[PDB]
């Protein structure tokens, strides 16, 4: 219930910042979906735009606890691995979020 | 006793597990299937170390290297490449990754395709963190269905895997598929993930594997079918 | 006609097309018919000066590809009487020297060597990708020149009948800049050392595949700069029995070596504008049966 | 049957060798150190690049 109450809440929300944002602003769009767990018109959006490879991350938000070992690992070895230098904070954000990481 | 009906009343499973046993055809499918890929995993082995050997685990070194040095340096280089380490940074960004990176990825490519077409997911998981693709393990899952059954006891893990998006996920990668443009692993795993008659053509061409894509296609459709039923 | 002296020019299988290359910048393309011959164009394109083409086997149609100053290759494919411009690759770093079509038996891959010191091979679904096959550190210095496999050669084939088709495994053979010839097979699905040939002291320029139809044994005529022309042969490379001979000593720098399209006997440039016509006389050595004052 | 004092020790090396195996980085999917060893001499012919 609380779920389809947010549902309810954001339509307004979505349909502000939907005219502010664009596949420039499309990792802000993903905060955006992910904030609003809107998975389904987040990838019919990545569709419209042919955006196979965030689609595909789209259906991991939710996985399994496995994902988030995954993802645990992974970024351990981002870590080890200095990349952060070299990659941009907002699909990095985009990975806090898939993680469950909020700091 | 054959044949069933009912009604949505609990997990889906129970759907699948009615679904597995309600009909023949299917069954002597999968048994056949089972066969032919007994035959695969037997033929696999001790794959697990044997790849003790074919081991990297530095993503993209050589573009690694050489931004590096651009970086480092008191001359660049004159050539292009991603400024990301996405799975999707060079085609995305049409930017060029070095040959090196991109034939050890082909080399890995063999073996979890193998490993897969074999359906090897033990080794596949074992794979996926040698290398670092947790992302690419994270792809692996879209399909596995969901469940859950802690309507006792403590809270317990029943189930709690993945994500239930997973009919409409198929039908995301049934229209990637019509979309193409892919390296032929990827295209033939999902193709395969899709049934995808045409884009599976290409990979399949023995005996074996050609009835075998025939049952993997079958299977598919009809499971799917009462799967809506 | 061409606005620079022609260094490469093929007709086709049919004798009845002609492409003509300079490094004038561009190739011109005659239809061949009765003694007459009109230039049907003129294909532009070639931001590097331009030295060599290559056509495809009839079964596949009619292909063209080609290599420049610029790096680049460009891939010439014909419809309705036109030649027309279908995959071009770039990425390289010196001159794309030699390129060649592998035999129809093997498929549509050509053979991409520069002096860049290593060497990519290209294959061409006919319709889809072009699949690379990149070997680093092919040469300490550069490759200067290259020869695939020709696909059928006798040796072990007499109780092979023709009816079934034999494996085709992938080998070739090439000489480079760093004085050195090398010898390559094909497995692991890449490339691994057949052999290492170091007998010129000097840089080979041309080499010649004896294109052994009646031969058990695997014959070469290298031409480097030094001026000694060497008949490499074995009957068995897993008993290692390659041996050098001299063809000639001629006294200038050596230069093109090429078999005839009946697969009879062998060009080679000399320092001499001119070319020797050589045959392999039917006792046990090198005549040179004729010339072409270039 | 018998042998239930063998059994004890039996099933002590079972459960050492499952922690063995699931977790000390030993088979059955577990992070080897040795790719990490991989990673950092790789790290230092990097360096001799």
């Amino acid at each position: 219930a609380f779920s389809h109450w947010l549902a309810q809440t954001a339509q307004e929300r979505i349909e502000e910042e939907v005219s502010l944002y664009g596949p420039e602003r499309h990792i802000e769009a993903v905060f955006s979906y992910l904030t609003g767990g809107r998975i389904s018109d987040a990838c019919r959006l990545a569709q419209k735009s042919g955006d196979h490879r965030l689609s595909l991350l789209l259906s991991q938000m939710v996985g399994s606890q496995e994902v988030r070992d995954l993802i645990t690992l992974q970024l351990v070895d981002w870590n080890k691995l200095q990349v952060d230098h070299y990659i941009q904070e907002e699909r990095l954000r985009v990975f806090c979020l898939l993680s469950g990481t909020p700091v | 006793n054959m044949f069933e009906i009912a009604a949505p009343n609990a997990s889906e499973k129970t759907i699948v597990d009615k679904l597995f046993q309600r009909d023949t055809l299917v069954r002597q499918s999968q048994l056949v299937v089972d066969w032919l890929e007994s035959i695969a995993k037997d033929e696999v082995g001790d794959f697990s170390d044997n790849i003790e050997y074919y081991a990297k685990s530095v993503y993209w070194e050589n573009t690694l290297h050489t931004l590096k040095q651009r970086s480092m340096l008191s001359l660049g280089s004159s050539r292009p490449l991603v400024s990301e380490l996405d799975p999707d940074a060079p085609i995305r960004q049409k930017l060029p990754l070095d040959d090196l990176d991109r034939e050890d990825d082909i080399r890995l490519l063999k073996y979890l395709f193998t490993l897969i077409r074999a359906g090897m997911t033990d080794e596949a998981q074992r794979l996926c963190k040698r290398c670092g693709q947790a992302w690419r393990a994270a792809t692996l899952e879209g399909w596995k269905l969901y469940h859950d059954a802690n309507i006792n006891g403590g809270t317990e893990l029943q189930a709690v895997e993945g994500n239930p998006y997973r009919c409409v996920w198929k039908t995301c990668c049934w229209r990637m598929a019509e979309d193409e443009q892919f390296n032929k692993y990827e295209r033939a795993i999902y193709a395969t993930l899709s049934g995808n008659l045409k884009q599976l053509l290409p990979v399949c061409e023995s005996w074996e594997d050609t009835v075998w894509a025939h049952f993997k296609v079958m299977v598919d459709s009809l499971v799917e079918q009462e799967i809506r039923a | 006609s061409h606005e620079d002296m022609i260094h490469d020019a093929q007709m086709d299988y049919y004798g009845i097309r002609l492409a003509t290359c300079s490094s004038d910048r561009s190739v011109k393309i005659f239809d061949v018919k009765n003694g007459g011959q009109i230039l049907i164009a003129d294909l532009r394109g070639h931001d590097g000066p331009v030295w060599q083409v290559a056509w495809a086997h009839p079964m596949y149609g009619n292909i063209l590809a080609s290599c420049s100053y610029d790096r680049k290759v460009i891939i010439w494919k014909e419809e309705n009487g036109t030649w027309e411009k279908t995959y071009e690759y770039t990425g390289h770093d010196s001159s794309v020297n030699s390129v060649c079509w592998a035999p129809h038996d093997f498929g549509l891959v050509l053979a991409c060597g520069s002096s860049d010191g290593a060497i990519s091979i290209l294959t061409f679904t006919g319709d889809g990708p072009w699949e690379v096959k990149k070997i680093s550190n092919a040469h300490t210095i550069g490759c200067n020149a290259v020869s695939w496999a020709p696909s059928v050669i006798p040796g072990s084939l007499v109780d092979q009948p023709s009816s079934q088709k034999p494996n085709y495994i992938k080998r070739f053979v090439s000489g480079g800049c760093d004085n050195l010839v090398k010898i390559w097979r094909e497995e692991d699905g890449q490339w691994k050392e057949d052999q290492k040939l170091e007998a010129h002291s000097d840089w080979v320029r041309d080499v010649a595949w004896a294109p052994s139809i009646g031969l058990p044994t695997s014959t070469i005529a290298s031409c480097s700069q030094d001026g000694r022309v060497y008949i490499w042969t074995s009957d068995d490379a897993a008993t290692n029995c390659w041996t050098p001979k001299l063809l000639h000593k001629f006294n200038d720098v050596v230069w093109h070596v090429s078999w005839s399209i009946t697969a009879n006997i062998l060009a080679v440039s000399g320092g001499d504008n001119k070319v020797t016509l050589w045959k392999e006389s039917v006792d046990g050595q090198w005549a040179c049966i004729s010339d072409v004052n270039k | 049957m018998d042998g239930e004092g063998f059994g004890e020790l039996l099933q002590q090396a079972e459960q050492l060798a499952a922690e063995t195996e699931g977790v000390t980085e030993l088979p059955h999917v577990e992070r080897n150190l040795q790719e990490i060893q991989q990673a950092g001499e790789r790290l230092r012919s990097k360096t001799m690049t």
